[PDB]
């Protein structure tokens, strides 16, 4: 049984470099409200652990 | 002040998006083959224009 299906061009990976700690953060936000499911994103250069 | 004087609007105009995403009924109304009565295909449509 399967009620929905959906593709898309891919967003997870856009890393930049290649090494130290980790390269890019990764935000995503998902709420579920009168039905819809709302899931927003965004990424962002980072240099740090913790 | 004796009264108001507005433009009104000469007409009406309407714009929904590029109106692409068509269901597939040429997949139901020009099949090859058709199922028996007895044991009628079934499809389901769902997320497309119509």
């Amino acid at each position: 049984n399967c009620t929905f299906e959906y593709v898309s061009q891919p967003f997870l990976m856009d890393l930049e470099g290649k090494q130290g700690n980790f390269k890019n953060l990764r935000e995503f936000v998902f709420k579920n409200i009168d039905g819809y499911f709302k899931i927003y994103s965004k990424h962002t250069p980072i240099n740090l652990v913790r | 002040q004796t009264s108001n004087f507005r433009v009104q609007p000469t007409e009406s105009i309407v714009r929904f998006p590029n109106i692409t995403n068509l269901c597939p009924f040429g997949e139901v109304f020009n099949a090859t083959r058709f199922a028996s009565v007895y044991a009628w295909n079934r499809k389901r449509i769902s997320n497309c224009v119509a």
